């Protein structure tokens, strides 16, 4: 979905847009390919440059690095990340659960959902009181029993001002946050 | 010259009248804050001074 | 504390994209021209 | 640098400094800035930079390695209040010298 | 920095720590008052570790009889090469505000 | 660098240069 | 709008030594000439405004703030509590024989934060155009020079013109007070007709000043002294932290002793 999302923007002018405003970066399998990468999104982001990153939620990377201030400000989370449902580990897994621990398959599979994307895109809070912005484009995370998987201090963060926000009123609401939290304390 | 204060055209030294540096000295001579008193205090001067 | 009396100063200004931007009540461009026209007089009525 | 390329021959006694109106937060450079900040130290150039709607990186390790500061507008009055306190003579560092 | 928890005194070494800091430390001790395991969530990672090592330390102090050792495990070595430097600040801030040195030792593998 | 001064005085005059019964 | 305020050097020395020299023009003369100059700049429009200050070596005092004798209200008590105010002034004040300097600074800096006041409390609907009318005859001092600087700067900054009409001693920094601020400045030959000076020369208002033909401003020396001789001089070396013009160069200047280097 990555790379047919990335080749429709390619196809698209968005692609070009997106790097014109600011470089970009994606992750693939190869650790020492998006260790580079990374590193130099890092590098990128301390110059002027700046650079965005593109990754697979359930990717090793995702799972490795960790994010701080100007290194994954925002975290973008395209969709609840749910894995292929036919996969045979999926299956065995998923009905021995049901089977043995009695969870539904639903109630599971959103979980391990749930809980992978709060991962991936909780790590930008890891500590010394730096800000930063969590944006989840999917109103599946905001209905009821997604909010109720969602963890508590994200779950009381999250409001209905920004529950259901459309992407020009998640871009004006990240503007103003990052104007609010500019200022010191 | 017509205005002042200006660098020398010619000799890269600074001309400027009296005047211009006293209006820096306000720097120099901070001026001490006025204790508060929001409250009349039975100040008996009505008229502010 | 001491006080730098003579100072010499360049101000940077972008002319990017985003300048044209109308971030504030006003266009960008036009609201940070019209208050360094301010600023610029109260540089010099200041120092 | 173009900045740096003039205020370099400048006397000693008078404060060289420099004023940032950053817009666009996504900024070209030909070469790291790290080694021109350092070079900004050195040529004792005050750097204060101030950002309209982004808090950045760069502009962060600029203003408060050189000593300056940046700070970012709040709203219209934020701004106002921004420039006037620049209008200030800088306060002598301890690394400064009369 | 001492502060009141529940079951002790716990020396800190920062002068301001922020409330929910409390909540965890007099919560988590639950599981070492009730003999048990437990579950809990906290999104700062610094402030829980160091709040961890502190309650548990002191509680270490406090009933070296009841727990010999701590054992803790956290997702990767660059991590772990982090929170046994926050430890060891910690002890550092502990000798200071004993004054002298004592029999702990602590290291990663 | 606080400020410092010795002999202030003369500020207040500047270049400006320099009976009893009535 | 218009706001004139007047400040008259009522100074009891030079004035007791006119008044000892028999002179033909008095204070009370002046005070009648001065209460003429505002009563005909009310009288000249409505919307006019006025106030009135005098000074004295120990302070300043404000003179301003039924129809019996058929006359409107407002002038005939402006007349009145003037001459209360300015003999409240001269009958409590006390002798000092150190103290003869005339005071300027106090009495500008309470004009100006007065005109601040006025210019906040009348209404947006309408401009207020502010001028400050000096009438210095007395000598001057120098520690007034650092504070009277103060207000010729906010006086210029706030834009309200300084219009000096001296009667006797010619202040350098009055003289450059007007210039500053844009202000006339006048020295009268004939004390007795002080009135025709003020009414031709200080009472039209900038905008009247500007379509007028008035004598053009004497030629202002603007004197510059280092702080140790006080000899004026060309060329003067200041110092980017005491910002003083000292004589000569030297590794301390007096007046800080900071650790300047050799060069
Ligand atoms: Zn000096
Ligand atoms: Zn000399």
């Amino acid at each position: 979905y990555m790379e047919s999302t990335v080749a429709s923007w390619y196809e698209q002018g968005i692609l070009e847009n997106i790097q014109r405003n600011k470089l970009l970066f994606i992750e693939t399998q190869d650790g020492a390919e998006t260790s580079v990468a990374l590193e130099k999104y890092q590098e990128a982001c301390e110059n002027g440059r700046g650079a965005i990153l593109l990754s697979v939620a359930r990717g090793k990377v995702s799972e490795g690095i960790d994010f701080v201030h100007h290194y994954g400000r925002a975290v973008i989370m395209f969709g609840v990340p749910y894995v292929y449902t036919q996969s045979r580990i999926l299956k065995a897994r998923l009905e021995y659960l049901r089977d043995q621990f009695q969870i539904r398959e639903n109630d599971f599979l959103t979980f391990d959902a749930m809980r992978h994307a709060a991962q991936c895109v909780g790590r930008a809070i890891r500590g010394k009181t730096d800000y930063g912005l969590m944006v989840f484009a999917d109103k599946r995370f905001a209905r009821g029993d997604k909010r109720g998987k969602l963890p508590r201090w994200i779950q009381e963060h999250l409001t209905d001002a920004n529950l259901n926000l459309t992407v020009d009123e998640g871009v004006q609401v990240a503007k103003y946050f990052l104007r609010q939290m500019a200022q010191p304390f | 010259y017509c205005e002042l204060p200006v660098e020398c055209k010619i000799c890269g030294l600074t001309l400027v009248s009296a005047p211009h540096l006293a209006r820096s000295y306000h720097h120099l001579f901070p001026l001490d804050a006025f204790q508060e008193i929001p409250l009349e205090e039975y100040n008996g001067e009505r008229f502010c001074y | 504390v001491r006080l730098g009396m003579m100072r010499h100063l360049y101000v940077v200004v972008d002319g990017s994209r985003t300048m044209e931007d109308q971030d504030l009540k006003p266009n960008r461009l036009t609201c940070t021209l019209k208050l360094l026209e301010y600023f610029v007089e109260e540089y010099f009525d200041q120092n | 640098s173009i900045a740096m390329q003039t205020l370099k021959h400048m006397p000693g006694h008078t404060s060289r400094e420099v004023l940032i109106i950053f817009s666009s937060l996504t900024t070209c450079d030909p070469s790291n800035i790290y080694d021109l900040i350092k070079t900004l130290k050195a040529a004792k150039i005050r750097v204060s930079v101030i950002g309209l709607s982004a808090e950045v990186r760069v502009c962060t390790v600029l203003a408060r390695e050189t000593g300056g500061t940046y700070h970012v507008i709040l709203d219209e009055s934020h701004y106002k209040e921004l420039l006037t306190h620049h209008v200030s003579p800088p306060p002598a560092s301890s690394s400064s010298e009369c | 920095m001492k502060l009141n928890v529940d079951g002790l005194l716990v020396y800190f070494p920062y002068d301001y720590i922020y409330p929910e800091q409390f909540s965890y430390m007099r919560e988590l001790k639950r599981t070492l008052d009730a003999k048990g395991h437990g579950v809990l969530e906290m999104p700062s990672g610094t402030g829980k570790t160091v709040s961890l090592l502190a309650l548990i330390m002191a509680y270490q102090r406090a009933y070296p009889l009841e727990v010999t050792k701590l054992i803790y495990c956290s997702r990767t070595v660059p991590e772990i090469e982090k929170v046994i430097e926050e430890l060891r600040k910690l002890l550092n801030f502990y000798e200071k505000q004993e004054g002298e040195k004592l029999p702990f030792l602590g290291l990663a593998l | 660098i606080a400020l410092n001064l010795k002999k202030s005085d003369r500020y207040y005059h500047g270049p400006t240069p320099i009976t009893s019964q009535d | 709008l218009n706001l004139l305020v007047i400040v008259v050097d009522a100074n009891p020395i030079w004035w007791g030594k006119q008044a000892l020299k028999e002179s033909q023009f008095t204070l009370s003369k002046c005070i009648d000439a001065v209460m003429v100059l505002g009563n005909s700049h009310l009288f000249m429009n409505r919307s006019n405004k006025l106030a009135v200050i005098a000074s004295h070596i120990q302070e300043s005092r404000f003179l301003y703030p039924g129809s019996k004798d058929g006359k409107y209200e407002l002038l005939t008590s402006a007349n009145e509590v003037i001459v209360e105010e300015i003999k409240d002034l001269m009958t409590k004040s006390d002798i000092k024989g150190q103290h003869t300097e005339t005071l300027l600074a106090g009495s500008l800096a309470k004009a100006l934060c007065y005109i601040h006041r006025m210019n906040k409390e009348v209404k947006d609907n309408q401009e207020m155009k502010s001028r400050i009318l000096v009438i210095k005859a007395a000598e001057d001092s120098a520690l007034q020079y650092m504070n009277f600087m103060n207000v010729i700067f906010a006086a210029q900054k706030q834009n309200i013109l300084i219009d000096a009409c001296v009667l006797d001693s010619d202040s350098g920094l009055l003289q450059q007070a007007c210039d500053i601020t844009g202000g006339l400045y006048l020295k009268v030959p004939q004390m007795p007709s002080l009135l025709q000076y003020l009414l031709w020369v200080f009472l039209p208002d900038q905008d009247q000043r500007s379509q007028l033909i008035l004598p053009p401003p004497v030629h202002v020396d603007y004197r510059a002294a280092c702080f140790c001789h006080r000899n004026l001089i060309e060329i003067g070396y200041v110092c980017s932290v005491c910002l003083s013009i000292f004589c000569n160069f030297s590794p301390i200047c007096t007046t800080c002793e900071t650790a300047f280097k050799i060069s």
